[PDB]
């Protein structure tokens, strides 16, 4: 009875910058590895960034370099920080953790970026 | 492939 909260999304500008946070609840043992997948509008849900706990990150190849992920200090909570943002982009973001051997899902956060800029 | 991630062993 693991509980993702996604937080961070919402409607923005091309070429802004957003940080998605993900906290998995209800759990006092760390998790082996947390992440966020994404769907555009559709298409496929694909997965984006994965980060174990020791440190050891995977970025998907359509978002390398362009989202980075990371352990906040937090019990079981991750941070996706989205840059240099573009309407390819735009998607239903889903936080994932596994736990004990167990997969849990979010609820998924939108992240919607139009072709309007500042 | 992504999925290998997820499932590998840390």
């Amino acid at each position: 009875e693991v509980q993702l909260v996604e937080s961070g999304g919402g409607l923005v500008q091309a070429g802004e910058s957003l940080r998605l946070s993900c906290a998995a609840s209800g759990s006092t043992f760390d998790f082996k590895v947390m992440g966020w997948y994404r769907q555009p509008p559709g298409k496929q849900r694909e997965g984006v960034a994965a980060i174990r706990l020791s440190g050891n990150m995977h970025y998907a190849e359509s978002v390398k370099g362009r989202f980075a992920i990371s352990k906040a200090n937090a019990k079981n909570t991750v941070y996706l920080q989205m840059n240099s943002l573009r309407p390819e982009d735009t998607a239903v973001y889903y936080c994932k953790v596994n736990i004990r051997g167990q997969d849990y899902w979010g609820q998924g956060t939108q992240v919607t970026v139009s072709s309007v800029s500042s | 492939s992504f999925e290998d991630f997820w499932k590998g062993e840390d």
